[PDB]
């Protein structure tokens, strides 16, 4: 059995083994496998049943109805696009040029237009999974030099952080940008601190981050939200920012976007950003649990609605993301994504109640501002979760002082 | 009236029956020295020494003047010290019934007594150290008083005794115990009950203050931060009915009163009751026959803040009215962390036990994890009811800031205040701990 | 009343006089361990950038613009030193006081207190005064605006530093290195008003 | 630290510092004139497509290779011919002659302008060979000159011959130019309809074509003036009906 | 003797940036660009020197209320002629400084080393002590230009060594090395790697 | 031309009125005026100083000593004198001597504290007696290869006010002294010719000050014993300078001149009942005999006494006869003596080792309650520590474990 193999081969990795190096692995293994078996050694001899591995584990699972949607609709976009561009003869010596093109369609599937959910499934896999065994791969190396170099135990977190940071970036990215994004986000934001509970940033945003500032070709623009090979295309928030809900088309189809398709998640995109819909199926059952903050998350549309519907009464006359309501600001970008997943990160936001809600607001009010007034970025979230992150101190240091306040006075 | 709204009511099996009857026959007692805070004993006694109940066995080198005396009357048969010579515990072994006597009064001369007259009568039976000081959980010193006293005349931990049981038989002598305190205290006696009734003391300055809620409803830390907050200048004793009942029969018969009415319970127990014991007694000897077969662990006090009695410790503590049984959780389970909980207790609602409303938990002495960092997803609010920064206020006490701890308010806190946090943390980190080091640190620091 | 506000928002937001144009970053390193202090160090140099910029706005105007004095003659060349002889006087008096009424915050600076005279955001915000050609009002809104920003950044930087009490850092990274990671860390969260045109 | 001691020893620091930084500042006053004269000229030949590289040669390169020619900027007539060396700044001083708050004033922020402007035709011989024209605003502190092709008004290269100093060495985001190893050849963005436009475009279309200015990377802030500095080129105020005027006749 | 001694010192065992704080502002802005920072090192060293020379031969007579304006009227008038006699002669090199002859005088490191040595040392030491901090500052300057350059457009000093994909090459840039986190990521390494060779530098737990 | 004039003069005028108004500034922000050191609210002891510098200096010329071990260094924290009344701050120099609970108070480390403004002290232990005094050798008989035993004359034939256990800070000016001036006994020198310790030398350019504890008890008027080792560098860098005090010590002889400074201490007895232990090892000698004196000779004091010492070999022993009388007269003392490393020649017949081993494993172990005695210790910082670790091991309290070094 694999009990038994677990206790024999356990004497290699205590002090005098073969492997006493890789006792931090044996240990990573043996503790998945099996629960420890421990028992309580100083008080409160009861404890919870609660840990991390399930504060993950349920996290990791939120994302799943939003993952396989972003796979689904990325491959939908790209064989509509490339139908759209190609036909035929084109069409055929485009797909032999093309890996994904060409193992999707021997797996099975077919590139045609009229391509079923599994063909654009299988496409959009082809797309998602290397990246995210990039991301894996290269960061639970860092994570596990450090664990052995400094001789600590390897934990979870990185479990979230991967599929993070892997459904956020476009279809299209390399796999060389995405293992120096990982092992900037997972090293400089964490690992120097003391690794996870001991970090101040948000490590998922950091590494999208360092490839958005360093690499913004790949990251940004037109060429990169659509996987299809030689299509130019604007996305929804780059098209109301030159005219307004007027401009929302899609150009592969000859479509207008309307408020049921940004919902549901008919759009190009970051890979994991575009079902409003699953996001919010899969944030409610983590904030049902208590594991995400429905203080953060009230908080950030407070401040959301509040700046959108001060434009909107404000209005301009050049400036056509002025009139973009707050219901059309929640269905476009990563605004639910960020609001759901990484406003909530606990270690990186505020530690009290009252600063949670101030934590939300300044979120929210970031970045509608940044999708406003700041021509240079069409979407602000990632920036917005960023520039909270260093006032959330700041928000528990005054709820702190009014508490010392009161305690002085004797009424607390 | 004070109603608690954030706490937890554990569920724990095996809850006692709220009778009273006998219990085993006991044939050793001991005072536990490791128990009491910030004590390094100076010997008066050594093994074969024959003692009277009310005999002096030890006194404190830190504190002067106040006397540790025996239970009952017998023979001393061990000194048990361990680690550095530390003592752990003096045991005495029952025969006679020779004692000390004192004073007696009438029931009405009790409420006009001199104050250094019930301190010299206190300190020489021995039950001053009944007593103990917010802050830092001490025995007062002979040559202080204090504007408050604090009585707990109830009882929220999990299979806890019902006060009220017990009192009812003694109410004469709980009356006197109060009318004592009342002569006793420079300002007023604070009576924290339930909405039940109780016998009352007729003196202006016994006050009964009602509390509800869950746990912690029922702490002295929660009692003196609603009604007399406490600093380094403003200090309160504590004392529970019991020891209330014992003040009273002292200064109504002139003989230490060492009864002791105690709950035994468990999810181990076959018949889970109250049993009439005597003061520090033997619980290898009170749980004889009385538990499942297998291994189990058998704690002095509650599950949430009690002591673990095994060898030289296992014995009734000084301040624990309770000694909880219950199985020990060494099993092994294939993804256990993984499966869907039916029979797994949570604060949080990651299980499917909490949609079986009223069910109850065989707990066992398992910790379900390993040690990990803090991520606060936010279990400490969901438990402290008192006006702090929980969160912050565990991450100075982790990080060993002391002096941030204390303008936190940490000045205010027990070890049995952080029971529940250190229950409900997903890190497996242990509270009560880290705060005595910090208490220690503000203490020695002057 | 909109170009006041617009000038006080774009200094201390948009161009931010620590986390956007990087200046005085020795003592934004060195003093902001404990808010307590960095609170202090902010209010301080609130005070002598908005008595300094507006003085030597008067001198530049009257004494050393080209041909403010006499026809053809032009003073231009003693600027730095003008300015670097105001402010030095300025904090002077400053550390008078200090020494008097302050000594926790003369501690805790020490050597730092007399380079408060060298913080190169006084002298930044005084050369982008010269450069933009403020007026009287825009100099004193503009130096208000600059010791704002700079006490934010050094307050946030304090914060995040009281709250890494709790991080296990390597020996080797403890302290300045940690401090330079954390700031480079903090210039990326504030580089999302880059593009504002305010 | 008595107060004589310190006055006098003040007063003596100050005399011996102020006295030589004085003498070093406006003894070479003469010499800097004529340094600066220097790195305009050849500044200005080295793309006029004329090697005045310094004075080892310039003695024989200047006076020998152009002539001065100044027109008034706005009519497209020569008044007078001292613009050997001219600088329309220097000339602009006097208050805010023929107005810049009309609708150009993006690009004239100066609010300042002579009645005269300098021109630049390579007329050494009497003959217009080449052009070259300067404009100047604000936003960075835009003012350049421009060479481009047959096309619409010179020939090969101008690569954007700045006129002293660039605002950076390469600290932050500002690409008026790549230095002088600039990208620039047969540059377009005038038109000869008085309709021309500039946008911020780049990617191997400007080696030969048009649109060669990116001058930052995600903020398009410290380059804002300089994209914007050619909408001023609808004529009239440009150089008059020059930039229909180009390769038409007469001035040519 | 002890002249070596005393120059190589506060290169790696006293280094103004890696064990004090000062020069940051300056270490940050120009080490986009080794030639900018070549010549911002030997700017700093030599105005630092004789700053500390002039200042240590009169350092009996300044007051305690004026120090910091005779300092600075020193350091002031220093940086203004090499500025202007750089602008008369070095007309080359003077316009590629240009905006950077500011922050010299404000650099930390010259008004804190005439603080903390030119007023209790002696003329020649006190020069050698300046040289000595600029070899300091300049090793932490190159070291991060060096990795900036190259990173960020394929070239040292100019000569291009990594051949880019916009000219026809197999390099991509990395735009984060032209902006200022850049420079604090590299210094915080650099100070993990002094400190973890040097370990009597590690500051003490607190 | 003119230019240049109107650059000079402008400069100046700005120049000249910035530092106008620093002094303007200066004359209403700075007291300018004396203050008055106030002590135990007393007319008199009121010292008048200018507004600056250290307060031990204005304490030292004001004729009111207190302990200089660091010499106004502030590392030593000894200097805590209490404040009352405004003096500032606590410097974090002096939060590593100095607890809050005594810090509440106003206990100050005058090595940091700077007169400003008028402020009230407390000296404690009416300190006034101390005085200096020209003191006159009596004898400098070696007693150890490395140990002297000094005698003082006291001037006009006073006598110190001292308690046991106290000591004095010795002071000597500028000299240079060779080794080949001490006068060690050739049953001594057999060890100073096999290390050549001759050829060694220690010069003096400025006057400093070291303090010594003293080997004799209160009913020893009129004289002063010391006992003092010689500060030889380490044996593993010989070229290291000797010790300056140390050597000025050795080299003095019968009739010549030095100058003590006054008497000070806290490595007092304790005034309880519970048994007195006594650890002393090489030098330490001096304290453990005035204690074990004035304990026994004069308060005759009916306490249970032990004294056990640490020599490094029978060469080194000394006091043998009066600590034998002291025994055997004395039912209640009891006195051992441990070799470190006994030699052939000794014929060493007792206990061997470190003292600490030779107590635990003779006395402490089978002991009744070994936390209930008092411990009283004065040697190398090595014994310090290791009696220290093993007295905790056996559940000692920190308030029963007295310690004297030299030099904290
Ligand atoms: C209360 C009290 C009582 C004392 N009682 C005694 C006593 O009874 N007997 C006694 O001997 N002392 C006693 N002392 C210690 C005394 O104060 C002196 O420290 C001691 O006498 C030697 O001082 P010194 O000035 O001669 O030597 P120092 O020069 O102060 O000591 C230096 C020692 O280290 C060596 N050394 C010098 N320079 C270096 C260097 N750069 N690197 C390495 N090593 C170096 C020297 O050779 C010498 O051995 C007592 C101190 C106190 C506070
Ligand atoms: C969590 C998250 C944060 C993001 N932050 C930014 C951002 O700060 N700036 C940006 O241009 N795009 C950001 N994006 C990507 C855009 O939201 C969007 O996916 C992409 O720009 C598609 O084009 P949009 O203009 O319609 C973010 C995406 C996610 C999921
Ligand atoms: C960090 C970064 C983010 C960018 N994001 C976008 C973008 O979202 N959409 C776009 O069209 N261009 C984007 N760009 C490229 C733009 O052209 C950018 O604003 C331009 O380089 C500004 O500098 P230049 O015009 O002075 C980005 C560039 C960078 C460096
Ligand atoms: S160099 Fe130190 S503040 Fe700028
Ligand atoms: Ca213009």
């Amino acid at each position: 059995g694999l009990k038994k193999f677990l206790e024999d081969i356990e004497h290699h990795f205590e002090p005098g083994g073969k492997h006493e190096k890789w006792f931090a692995l044996y240990e990573a293994a043996a503790t998945l496998f099996y629960t420890p078996g421990l028992v309580t050694k100083r008080s409160s001899h009861v404890r919870d049943s609660v840990d991390l591995k399930r504060i993950m584990i349920m996290v990791w699972l939120a994302v799943f109805p939003a993952m396989f949607w972003g796979m689904y609709n990325a491959g939908g976009q790209a064989i509509a696009a490339l139908n759209h561009l190609y036909s035929g003869d084109q069409l055929a010596a485009i797909v032999a040029g093309n890996w994904h093109y060409w193992l999707t369609e021997m797996l099975g599937g077919t590139m045609s237009s009229d391509a079923g959910w599994g063909s654009k499934m299988l496409l959009g896999a082809t797309y998602f999974l290397p990246i995210y065994a990039t991301v894996f791969i290269v960061g639970a190396f860092w994570e596990v030099l450090f664990c052995m170099v400094r001789k600590h135990e390897v934990n979870e977190g990185f479990f979230v952080t991967s599929i993070l940071f892997a459904l956020i970036v476009p279809p299209t990215l390399p796999l060389w940008q995405a293992a120096l994004g990982i092992t900037f986000g997972v090293v400089v934001a964490k690992e120097v601190f003391g690794g996870t509970g001991r970090n101040f940033l948000n490590p998922a945003l950091a590494g999208r981050a360092f490839l958005f500032f360093a690499y913004p070709a790949q990251i940004s623009g037109d060429l990169v939200w659509t996987a299809a090979d030689g299509y130019s295309g604007a996305t929804a928030l780059s098209q109301w920012a030159q005219g307004g809900a007027g401009a929302l088309i899609n150009n592969a189809t000859g479509q207008t976007i309307t408020w049921m398709d940004a919902f549901i998640g008919n759009i190009p995109g970051s890979i994991g950003e575009v079902s409003t819909l699953a996001l919010m199926i899969g944030a409610a059952f983590i904030v049902y649990m208590g594991i995400a903050s429905w203080r953060i998350i009230g908080g950030v549309m407070i401040g959301m609605i509040l700046l959108s519907t001060l434009f909107n009464v404000i209005g301009s006359d050049t400036n056509a993301m002025f009139n973009m309501p707050w219901h059309w600001h929640l269905v476009l970008g990563g605004f639910a994504f960020g609001m759901f997943f990484m406003a909530t990160d606990p270690v990186s936001a505020s530690f009290t109640n009252s600063g949670k809600w101030a934590y939300g607001i300044l979120i929210g009010v970031m970045c509608v501002l940044i999708r406003v007034v700041n021509p240079a970025y069409p979407e602000g979230m990632m920036l917005a979760i960023l520039f909270a992150n260093l006032f959330a101190p700041l928000f528990d240091h005054v709820v702190v002082e009014r508490n010392i306040k009161r305690r002085l006075a004797r009424y607390g | 009236m004070i109603t608690i709204k954030k706490g937890l009511d554990l569920p724990i099996a095996g809850t006692p029956s709220q009778v009273i009857s006998d219990g085993k026959a006991i044939k050793k007692v001991a005072l536990l020295g490791e128990e009491y805070v910030g004590m390094r004993p100076t010997m008066h006694v050594r093994v074969g020494d024959e003692v009277k109940k009310a005999q002096i066995l030890f006194e404190d080198k830190k504190n002067p003047g106040v006397k540790f005396t025996s239970p009952v009357s017998g023979k001393v048969v061990e000194i048990n010290r361990g680690a550095k010579r530390v003592l752990q515990s003096v045991v005495i072994e029952v025969a006679g019934d020779d004692q000390v006597t004192f004073d007696k009064f009438e029931a009405n001369q009790l409420a006009s007594l001199n104050r250094d007259a019930i301190k010299t009568q206190l300190v020489e039976s021995g039950l001053w150290t009944a007593f103990r000081t917010r802050p830092f959980s001490k025995v007062p010193a002979i040559d202080s008083t204090s504007e408050a006293i604090f009585v707990t005349a109830m009882d929220t931990n999990p299979l806890a005794a019902e006060p009220t049981v017990v009192i009812n038989e003694q109410s004469e002598a709980f009356v006197a115990g109060l009318d004592v305190l009342s002569a006793l205290t420079t300002g007023k006696v604070y009576v924290c009950k339930k909405g039940t009734s109780l016998p009352r003391s007729q003196q202006p300055n016994v006050e009964e203050h009602v509390f509800d809620g869950p746990h912690p409803a029922g702490l002295a830390g929660t009692h003196m931060h609603f009604l007399y907050p406490v600093s380094a200048d403003h200090v309160a004793w504590s004392i529970n009915y019991q020891d209330v009942i014992a003040v009273g029969q002292l200064f109504l018969t002139g003989e230490l009163y060492t009864q002791r009415v105690v709950s035994l319970a468990g999810p181990v127990v076959n018949k889970p009751r109250l049993v009439r014991t005597v003061m520090g007694a033997s619980l290898e000897q009170l749980v004889d026959s009385e538990i499942m077969p297998g291994e189990v662990r058998i704690i002095s006090g509650s599950v949430l803040s009690g002591t673990k009695a095994t060898g030289p410790h296992a014995y009734l503590g000084r301040y624990h009215l309770q000694v909880s049984v219950l199985r020990e959780g060494r099993d092994k389970e294939l993804f256990g962390w993984a499966m869907p909980g039916k029979n797994k207790f949570s604060v949080t609602r990651s299980f499917l036990g909490h949609l079986f409303k009223g069910q109850v938990y065989n707990m066992t002495t398992t910790t379900n994890g390993s040690d990990r960092s803090m991520v606060p997803i936010g279990n400490y609010e969901k438990v402290m009811p008192l006006d702090m920064e929980p969160t912050l206020l565990l991450r100075d006490l982790c990080a060993g800031d002391s002096d941030s701890a204390v303008r936190l308010g940490a000045l205010e806190l027990d070890e049995e205040d952080l029971a529940l946090c250190t229950f409900v943390c997903p890190g497996k980190y242990e509270y009560g701990q880290l705060l005595r080091e910090c208490l220690d640190k503000i203490e020695k620091e002057g | 009343m909109e170009h006041y506000i617009s000038l006080l928002v774009k200094s201390i937001f948009i161009e931010n006089m620590a986390l956007s144009f990087f200046l005085g970053m020795c003592t934004f390193l060195a003093v902001s361990k404990k808010v307590k202090t960095s609170f202090g160090l902010g209010i301080a140099v609130i005070v002598v950038l908005t008595i300094s910029v507006p003085v030597n706005n008067l001198v530049y105007n009257l004494v050393l613009k080209p041909d403010a004095l006499v026809e053809g003659v032009d003073l231009s060349f003693l600027n730095f030193i003008t300015f670097i002889g105001v402010i030095a006087a300025l904090v002077q008096i400053l550390e008078m006081i200090l020494d008097r009424f302050f000594p926790p915050l003369y501690n805790a600076l020490g050597i730092f207190l007399p380079l408060i005279t060298v913080n190169c955001a006084i002298f930044g915000g005084v050369s982008f005064m010269v450069q933009r050609d403020y007026s009287f009002a825009e100099s004193v809104v503009y130096g208000f605006g600059s010791g704002v920003g700079w006490m934010l950044a050094i307050v946030a930087l304090a914060g995040i530093r009281e709250k890494m009490k709790y991080s296990d850092v390597p020996p080797g990274l403890r302290g300045l290195g940690i401090t330079f990671i954390t700031a480079g860390l903090m210039a990326l969260g504030f580089m999302s008003f880059s593009g504002v045109q305010l | 630290d008595s107060i004589k001691k310190t006055l006098f020893v003040v007063i003596a620091l100050s005399l011996v510092c102020s006295i030589i930084v004085s003498a070093a500042a406006v003894g070479l006053r003469d010499k800097q004139k004529e340094n600066a004269a220097l790195d305009k000229q050849s500044k200005i030949l080295q793309v006029a497509g004329i090697e005045a590289k310094g004075s080892k040669q310039i003695v024989e390169l200047f006076n020998k290779s152009i002539e001065p020619r100044l027109v008034d900027f706005n009519t497209g007539d020569f008044v007078e011919g001292d613009a050997a060396n001219y600088d329309q700044r220097k000339a602009a001083k006097e208050a805010s002659e023929s107005i810049k708050l009309t609708a150009e004033q993006d690009k004239a922020k100066i609010q300042r302008r002579a009645n005269v402007g300098v021109v630049y035709l390579v007329k050494d011989g009497d003959k217009t060979s080449k052009v070259i024209l300067p404009v100047h605003g604000n936003g960075l502190w835009s003012m350049m000159y421009a060479f481009v092709a047959v096309e619409t008004d010179g020939n090969t290269v101008s690569g954007l011959t700045y006129y002293e100093q660039g605002e950076t060495p390469g600290l932050g985001g500002e690409v008026e130019n790549p230095a002088w190893r600039a990208q620039w050849v047969g540059k377009k963005l005038f038109d000869e309809n008085h309709k021309p436009a500039i946008k911020i475009v780049k990617g191997g279309a400007p080696q030969g074509s048009e649109h060669g200015v990116d001058g930052l990377s995600g903020a398009t802030l410290t380059s804002n003036g300089v994209q914007n500095t050619f909408d001023f080129w609808l004529g009239d105020m440009g150089f008059g009906p020059f930039l229909t005027k180009v390769r038409d006749g007469g001035l040519n | 003797k002890e002249l070596k001694k005393s120059v190589l010192a506060p290169v790696l065992d006293n280094n103004p940036i890696a064990l004090q704080v000062l020069g940051v502002c300056s270490a940050l802005a120009v080490t986009t660009k080794l030639e900018t920072a070549f010549v911002m090192t030997l700017a700093v060293m030599f105005v630092t020197a004789l700053s500390n020379f002039f200042v240590s031969l009169i350092r009996n007579h300044i007051p305690n209320s004026v120090r910091i304006i005779v300092q600075m009227a020193i350091i002031a008038s220093l940086v203004i002629v090499v500025d202007q006699i750089l602008k008369a002669y070095l007309y080359d090199i003077s316009k590629q400084l240009s905006v950077f002859v500011g922050l010299i005088i404000t650099n930390c490191i010259v008004m804190g080393r005439a603080e903390a040595f030119a007023m209790k040392s002696e003329p020649i030491p006190s020069f050698i002590d300046g040289i000595g901090n600029g070899l300091g500052y300049g090793f932490v300057l190159m070291t991060v230009g060096f990795f900036r350059e190259l990173l960020g457009s394929g070239k040292l000093f100019g000569l291009e060594v990594l051949p880019l994909i916009s000219n026809g090459g197999w390099y991509q840039p990395n735009g984060l090395m032209l902006l200022a986190p850049s420079a604090f990521f590299l210094i915080g390494f650099m100070i993990w790697a002094i400190r973890t060779f040097k370990p009597e530098q590690v500051e003490a737990k607190e | 031309m003119s230019t240049i004039i109107f650059g000079v003069v402008m400069f100046t005028l700005i120049i000249l009125a910035l530092v106008l108004v620093i002094l303007f500034a200066k004359s209403k922000l700075v007291p300018t005026g004396d203050i008055t050191i106030s002590i135990n609210g007393d007319p008199e002891k009121a010292i008048v100083t200018q507004p600056g510098g250290k307060l031990l200096t204005a304490l030292a010329g004001a004729g009111v000593f207190v302990s200089s071990a660091c010499g106004g260094g502030g590392s030593c924290g000894q200097c805590r004198v209490k404040i009352k009344s405004g003096g500032g701050d606590i410097l974090p120099t002096e939060l590593d001597h100095i607890s809050k609970g005594e810090a509440r108070e106003g206990e100050r480390l005058a090595c940091q504290v700077a007169v400003k403004a008028d402020m009230d002290l407390e000296l404690p232990e009416e300190i006034f007696g101390v005085k200096k005094w020209e003191c006159t050798v009596i004898s400098n008989d070696n007693k150890a290869t490395f140990i002297k035993e000094l005698k003082l004359a006291i001037p006009d034939g006073e006598s110190v006010p001292f308690r046991a256990g106290g000591y004095i800070q010795i002071e000597a000016p500028a000299h240079h002294v060779k080794y080949a001036d001490f006068d060690v006994p050739e049953k001594y020198r057999g060890d100073w010719d096999k290390f050549n310790l001759f050829r060694y030398e220690s010069k003096v350019d400025e006057p400093i000050i070291r303090a010594y504890s003293m080997a004799n008890y209160p009913e020893e008027f009129g004289i002063i014993m010391l006992n003092v080792r010689i500060a030889t560098p380490p044996p593993n860098n010989p070229n290291v300078p000797p010790g300056q005090m140390s050597s000025y010590i050795w080299s003095l002889k019968a009739g010549d001149k030095c100058t003590i400074s006054g008497p000070f201490g806290e490595f007092f007895a304790k005034d309880t009942d519970a048994e007195m232990v006594f650890i002393g090892g090489g030098a330490g000698m001096a304290p453990m005999r005035s204690h074990i004196f004035d304990q026994l000779k004069r308060l005759k004091s009916k306490r249970k006494m032990s004294y056990w010492y640490g020599a490094r070999s029978k060469r080194e022993m000394f006091y043998v006869e009066d600590f034998d009388g002291l025994a055997a007269e004395n039912d209640n003392f009891v006195w051992h003596c441990a070799l470190s490393d006994p030699q052939p020649e000794d014929n060493w017949t007792g206990y061997t080792g470190f003292i600490h081993n030779v107590l635990y494993e003779n006395y402490l172990k089978d002991h009744e309650a070994p936390e209930d005695c008092e411990y009283y210790m004065c040697g190398p910082p090595m014994m310090n520590a290791a009696v220290i670790n093993m007295l905790k091991n056996l559940g000692v309290e920190e308030e029963n474990i007295l310690l004297d070094d030299f030099g904290g």
